[PDB]
């Protein structure tokens, strides 16, 4: 799956199969 | 209450569900609804996959609270 | 101590509080600054999302620390 991801928006760690950030949707940036 | 499952597209479900069911249940209701078999489903809230044996409550879901779907194969 | 917080156009406000203060006292300082009601606020800190009830130094909330301010989903 890979590691959690920080959102480059509002820093929150998200799921690794999350294509968007679950706060405030800001798409992942890889 | 009602929970929101969105899948990683964005497309939303809406769920009438209880503090005490399980994510099994949650799960149950989603191939109910919409045909998708448990073991393929993989459901995340707040970063974390969630576990069949724990209730909605275990993890501080709540009304409104937004759930997402992911296929697992 | 002194925190910042990245609010929603991309400012950074600076807020005097304690490690003892809820998380809700922060956001009722962020209201009266930025005009978004508590049930509206998201705080975000170092990938952490702060719960209401819970104290700054629950969260490792130190002096120079910046929370990140997010607008409350519609859920979906
Ligand atoms: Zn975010």
């Amino acid at each position: 799956e890979g590691a959690q991801w920080n959102c480059t928006a509002c820093t929150f760690l998200n799921h690794p199969a999350l294509i968007r950030c679950e706060q405030c949707e800001m798409p992942r940036h890889f | 209450m009602q929970i929101f499952v969105k899948t990683l597209t964005g497309k939303t479900i809406t769920l009438e569900v209880e503090p005490s069911d399980t994510i099994e249940n949650v799960k149950a209701k989603i191939q109910d609804k919409e045909g998708i078999p448990p073991d393929q489903q993989r459901l995340i809230f707040a970063g974390k996959q969630l576990e069949d044996g724990r209730t909605l409550s275990d993890y501080n879901i709540q009304k409104e609270s937004t759930l997402h779907l992911v296929l697992r194969l």
